[PDB]
């Protein structure tokens, strides 16, 4: 058969999901790019990333527990 | 393989406004790995971010470790799932003395559950359960060198995310029942992603699927890794254009609404022909309350045709076709919608993305190895409004 037939269910929701269901993630290592700074002041990714909003944005990795703050840095 | 890093006042100015500029809610994974002698978490450094943070005006929500589970391999110290419970209650007390006491924390991002992953989540949840806003666990189909195209279209290989969903609702539901549980960072394969695929065409289909499934489980945010970077998986590549991925991403996003319904085919076997339903997004102003949106993945090597339940097999429909931009079919990087193929505009300016308006009564043709969305207009469902 090339024709398929579908049950639907709309009685009621099964789950709400968040405003933001679908949304994205940095890797933590990206803080070790010497160009970081440079990188996400990128006009061309903003835009892209206000398409995806609303969303959270994880910044984590298996880097998380290799960075440490240096309020000294510049 | 891993040592520290710095980072200064400036990467987080940069991250946050980054966040705050593009309509982002910042989630900040502090590092877990500072400890003291009785190897209790120091959480001294996470003092010096959270008031700088706080001068700044900067709102957002922590976390603290990623893959925790992995804490013995990767750095040769195990921290149990009970202490780690105890480090969230000490951060959960800075943050409720800080400007923004009202601050989201989340964890413990462990990774997806064998049987000692889920036992730290376990002790994790009852320890320190009560003062996480949400359970937060990581999740990858493959290994990024083994994978093979074949792999990426197996319906037998999708399922076995199907297992550890359940897998870790049954630990939650156990020890803090009705908590949210949060997808922390998701994707196709581990170790960067497999080259020449993780960013194809090909890469939709464990990407649609994981948000369908996720869904439909109770699953509430899906974190994919990673927005742009080094990896294959990236939505974004290393010259900042858009692959299929995001194309597919962002049209989820003008399509799918909050609530959660159902489909199914009649017959046994619909592993190839994978189905899915909410309530249109609101927000589009094509659209209006009791509006549904189907989405659907076809594995099989051949054509398929939908047909609808009445009424709705009488409704006005928006046909949304993703096919990839030839000549590399499915590995292709770049995607066309209903025959034109998906570019930026410029820079600054997104394409609009224009539908396919079937005329009312059309069956719904679905290409072998493709996906599309589809709306049924003014299906006036009473679970939608
Ligand atoms: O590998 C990734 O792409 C991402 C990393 O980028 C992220 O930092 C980190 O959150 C993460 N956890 C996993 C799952 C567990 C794991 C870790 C590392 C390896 C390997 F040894 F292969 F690298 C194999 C499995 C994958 N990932």
């Amino acid at each position: 058969q090339d024709v398929v037939d579908l049950d639907f269910f709309t009685q009621e929701p099964l789950h709400l999901v968040s405003p933001s269901f679908l949304s994205v993630t940095i890797d933590a290592n990206l803080a070790t790019d010497p160009r970081f700074l440079i990188l996400l002041g990128s006009p061309k990714l903003r835009t892209l990333a206000r398409g995806l909003s609303p969303a959270y944005l994880r910044f984590g990795g298996t880097k998380t527990d290799f960075l440490i703050f240096d309020p000294k840095k510049e | 393989k891993f040592k520290n890093s710095t980072y200064s006042r400036s990467s987080v100015d940069v991250l946050y406004t980054f966040a705050n500029c593009s309509g982002l809610d910042l989630i900040f994974g502090l590092n877990a790995l500072l400890r003291t002698a009785d190897l209790q978490w120091n959480s001294s450094n996470a003092q010096l971010l959270l008031d700088y943070c706080s001068s700044k005006g900067y709102n957002i929500s922590w976390e603290l470790g990623n893959e925790p589970n992995s804490f013995l391999k990767k750095a040769d110290i195990f921290i149990n799932g009970s202490q780690l419970g105890e480090d969230f209650i000490q951060l959960h007390k800075l943050l409720r003395k800080s400007t923004f006491k009202n601050a989201k924390l989340y964890g413990p991002d462990v990774g997806q559950p064998r049987r000692k992953t889920a036992k730290m989540l376990k002790s994790f949840l009852k320890a320190g359960g009560e003062v996480i806003d949400s359970v937060t666990w990581h999740h990858y189909y493959l290994n990024g060198r083994t994978a093979t195209r074949e792999d990426f279209l197996n319906p037998d290989v999708l399922d076995i995310f199907i297992s550890s969903v359940q897998k870790v609702f049954q630990v939650v539901e156990s020890t803090r029942p009705g908590k949210k549980v949060w997808l922390g960072e998701t994707s196709s394969a581990y170790g960067g992603g497999a080259p020449l695929l993780s960013d194809t065409f090909a890469a939709g289909f464990m990407w649609l699927d994981k948000l369908g499934l996720s869904a439909r489980m109770g699953i509430e945010v899906v974190m994919r890794q990673v927005f742009f970077g080094a990896g294959n998986y990236h939505l974004v590549d290393e010259n900042f254009d858009p692959l299929p991925d995001y194309w597919l991403s962002l049209l989820f996003k003008k399509l799918v609404g909050t609530k959660v319904l159902m489909a199914s085919v009649q017959g046994s076997k619909r592993r190839k022909l994978r189905v899915y339903l909410h309530c249109t997004n609101t927000d589009n102003p094509r659209y209006k309350e009791g509006d549904l949106t189907l989405y659907a993945i076809n594995l099989h090597n051949v054509t398929k045709y939908l047909r609808l339940p009445y009424p709705f097999s009488n409704k006005q429909v928006d046909k949304y076709l993703l096919r990839p931009l030839g000549p590399h079919g499915l590995l292709s990087k770049s995607v066309q919608l209903n025959g034109l193929t998906l570019k930026m505009v410029d820079d600054q300016t997104l394409p609009p993305l224009m539908e396919k308006p079937l005329r009312p009564g059309s069956s719904l043709g679905l290409p072998a190895f493709s996906y599309s969305f589809f709306v049924i207009r003014n299906a006036k469902v009473a679970a939608c409004i």
